[PDB]
C-alpha cells in the first residue's frame, strides 16, 4: 500500500 | 422486424407440467426483460412472471408463485416457462412480450400470438 | 463498547465555516487512525479523510474533493476528533460519519458514528404553500379515490403532515421530499379512501413547517370532472 | 483512484434465501485492502467482513467474504429479516480510499401494478402564477416504473420531479410520485394534460389525464 493510503504507519 | 413465437402449449391434467418456450426473432434478447402474459376467454389480460436480465432475477405473479419458473436462454434469444402443478384455473391462452426499456419499466412493443394452455380431466 | 458520537452538525450557508466534532469511547483512542466519511442524501459512502494517530506521526490524509478546504484534528486528552470544514458547497451537504480505523495490517473502518447532518444552502426559511390535489374521477380506481396535499416551496426540512388530526393514517404516503432549483423542498401527501367517503367525510392535511411557525389546516374537496 | 462497481444493483429475495453480492475493481486490489460494509434503513453502516474474508466482532456465521485480484463477493447464506439493507465493498489499499456504489438486497414479493391517480393543480396555486400537475402510482412492486408527462401528446422533459416511498413495512410496495411544473401562462399555452405509466406488471400502459379547465 501506498504511503498516503496507510493510516497506521508513520509515512 | 422483432416477432415472438410462443410453443409447448397443450392439454394438460391437473397436477401435470407443462414448460412453455418464447423465441424471439428480429433482435438480439441479451439486454432485454421478458415477460409472460395469460388471458382466458372472456378474462382480463394477467401478468405471470418476468425474467429480467442474467443476475437480475424473476418476478412472479401471485397466482403462479411457488408452481412456475421463468428462465431465458440468452446465447438462444428465448425464455421458458416451466409450468408444474397445474390447476384448472390456469388455462388461459399464454403470450410472451419483450420489455423494450432496459430499465425495466415494462414498455411492452412486441408480443407473441399466443399457446393455449388447458388444464382438465 | 466502543461508542462514536458526532456534533456539530447543522444548517450553513456556502462558504461559511463548521466544525464537526466526534466524542469517542470505549477505546484507546489515541492508539488509533480516525476517519471521516459522508454520505449525501440518497447517495453513497465518500471517503473525506483520515488522521493518524500520534505515534504515527498525527498527519491526514483527504481527497481532491475536500483537500484544501476540510482540516482533521484529535484532541486525545479528551478522546475528541474533529473535522474543521471551510469554504463550503452546496455539494458538501451530507450526513458526516466518524470511524475508527482498525489496528494492523487491515485498517478497515471496524466502527461508526450515528452520524450528523450538515446541511449547506443559500436558501432562506420559508413556510410552505399547501394545495389540495382534488379527488376526482381522474383520481378514482374502482371504489378508491386518492386525494391529497401539495406541500410546496419550504426551507429548511422539515415539515410534517397529518391527516383529519391523525384519524386517518392507512394508506397515506407522505412521500421524500425533493429538493427544488429554487433551492427549495416540496412534497406531496396523499391517501386512498372510499369514493363513498367523499360524500359523508371531509379531509383535512395538517401542515406544520416549525421552521416558520406555519400550520395549515387544508381542506381537500371533491371535483365534479 | 480506483474504482468498485457492485452488481447487482438491487438483489430482491425472500429471508432464508442466499444473497451473493459482487464487487469488481478497475484494477487488483490487494484482498488485505477490500471491506464489506452493512446499512440497515435509517442507520450508520457498519463493518461485516474486513480483508477479503474476515468476519468483524460480533458478525454472524451467515455472512462470508471471498476473492482477490478484481472480483470480490459477498455471501449471505441464509437470510435473516434484519439482513435487508445496502452493502458496500471498499478498498483501502490505494488512495484515495473508495467505496462501491451499493448493492441493496430487498424483501421479495409478488408483482402488483400500481393504480395511477392524476391531479390537476388548484385553483389557488394559479392564482399564484404556477401549476403544479400530480401524477400518483399507488402500491406497486417492483421499484421500477415509467411516467412520461404528455402535453397535447408533447413529451415533456427537464419540467418534473419524482419522489418514491420507501418499501411498505406492511405490503411490501413502493409508491411514486410525479410532479410537472408550468408557469401559469405555459400552463394556459396547452390543453391535454397526460401521465403515462408502464410497469412490468402492466400489459398496456395506463394513461391518467385531464383537460384543462375540465375540472
Amino acid at each position: 500500500a501506498n504511503p498516503n493510503a496507510n493510516p497506521n504507519a508513520n509515512p | 422486424x422483432v416477432q415472438l413465437x410462443x410453443s409447448g402449449g397443450g392439454x394438460v391434467q391437473x397436477g401435470x407440467s407443462l414448460x412453455l418456450s418464447c423465441x424471439a426473432x428480429x433482435x438480439x434478447x441479451x439486454x432485454x426483460x421478458x415477460x409472460w402474459x395469460r388471458q382466458x376467454p372472456g378474462x382480463x389480460r394477467e401478468x405471470v412472471x418476468x425474467x429480467x436480465x442474467x443476475x437480475x432475477x424473476x418476478x412472479x405473479x401471485d397466482s403462479x408463485x411457488g408452481r412456475f419458473t421463468x428462465s431465458x436462454d440468452x446465447x438462444x434469444x428465448x425464455x421458458x416457462l416451466q409450468x408444474x402443478x397445474l390447476x384448472x384455473x390456469d388455462x388461459a391462452x399464454y403470450y410472451c412480450x419483450x420489455x423494450x426499456x432496459x430499465x425495466x419499466x415494462x414498455x411492452x412493443x412486441x408480443w407473441g400470438x399466443g399457446t393455449x394452455v388447458t388444464v382438465s380431466s | 463498547e466502543v461508542q462514536l458520537v458526532e456534533s456539530g452538525g447543522g444548517l450553513v450557508q456556502p462558504g461559511r465555516s463548521l466544525r464537526l466534532s466526534c466524542t469517542a469511547s470505549g477505546f484507546t483512542f489515541g492508539d488509533y487512525a480516525m476517519s471521516w466519511v459522508r454520505q449525501a442524501p440518497g447517495k453513497g459512502l465518500e471517503w473525506v479523510g483520515f488522521i493518524r494517530s500520534k505515534a504515527n506521526g498525527g498527519r491526514t490524509e483527504n481527497p481532491a474533493s475536500v483537500k484544501g478546504r476540510f482540516t482533521i484534528s484529535r484532541d486525545d486528552s479528551k478522546s475528541i476528533a474533529y473535522l474543521q470544514m471551510n469554504s463550503l458547497k452546496t455539494e458538501d451537504t451530507a450526513v458526516y460519519y466518524c470511524t475508527r480505523v482498525e489496528l494492523g495490517s487491515s485498517w478497515s473502518l471496524g466502527y461508526w458514528g450515528q452520524g450528523t447532518l450538515v446541511t449547506v444552502s443559500s436558501a432562506s426559511t420559508k413556510g410552505p404553500s399547501v394545495f389540495p390535489l382534488a379527488p376526482s374521477s381522474k383520481s378514482t380506481s374502482g371504489g378508491t379515490a386518492a386525494l391529497g396535499c401539495l406541500v410546496k416551496d419550504y426551507f429548511p426540512e422539515p415539515v410534517t403532515v397529518s391527516w383529519n388530526s391523525g384519524a386517518l393514517t392507512s394508506g397515506v404516503h407522505t412521500f421524500p421530499a425533493v429538493l427544488q432549483s429554487s433551492g427549495l423542498y416540496s412534497l406531496s401527501s396523499v391517501v386512498t379512501v372510499p369514493s363513498s367517503s367523499l360524500g359523508t367525510q371531509t379531509y383535512i392535511c395538517n401542515v406544520n413547517h416549525k421552521p416558520s411557525n406555519t400550520k395549515v389546516d387544508k381542506k381537500v374537496e371533491p371535483k365534479s370532472c | 483512484e480506483i474504482v468498485l462497481t457492485q452488481s447487482p444493483g438491487t438483489l430482491s429475495l425472500s429471508p432464508g434465501e442466499r444473497a451473493t453480492l459482487s464487487c469488481r475493481a478497475s484494477q487488483s486490489v490487494s484482498s488485505t485492502y477490500l471491506a464489506w460494509y452493512q446499512q440497515k434503513p435509517g442507520q450508520a453502516p457498519r463493518l461485516l467482513i474486513y480483508g477479503a474474508s474476515s468476519r468483524a466482532t460480533g458478525i454472524p456465521d451467515r455472512f462470508s467474504g471471498s476473492g482477490s485480484g478484481t472480483d470480490f463477493t459477498l455471501t449471505i447464506s441464509r437470510l435473516e429479516p434484519e439482513d435487508f439493507a445496502v452493502y458496500y465493498c471498499q478498498q483501502y489499499g490505494s488512495s484515495p480510499w473508495t467505496f462501491g456504489q451499493g448493492t441493496k438486497v430487498e424483501i421479495k414479493r409478488t408483482v402488483a401494478a400500481p393504480s395511477v391517480f392524476i391531479f390537476p393543480p388548484s385553483d389557488e396555486q394559479l392564482k399564484s402564477g404556477t401549476a403544479s400537475v400530480v401524477c400518483l402510482l399507488n402500491n406497486f412492486y417492483p421499484r421500477e416504473a415509467k411516467v412520461q408527462w404528455k402535453v397535447d401528446n408533447a413529451l415533456q422533459s427537464g419540467n418534473s420531479q419524482e419522489s418514491v416511498t420507501e418499501q411498505d413495512s406492511k405490503d411490501s410496495t413502493y409508491s411514486l410520485s410525479s410532479t410537472l411544473t408550468l408557469s401559469k401562462a405555459d400552463y394556459e399555452k396547452h390543453k391535454v394534460y397526460a401521465c403515462e405509466v408502464t410497469h412490468q406488471g402492466l400489459s398496456s400502459p395506463v394513461t391518467k389525464s385531464f383537460n384543462r379547465g375540465e375540472c
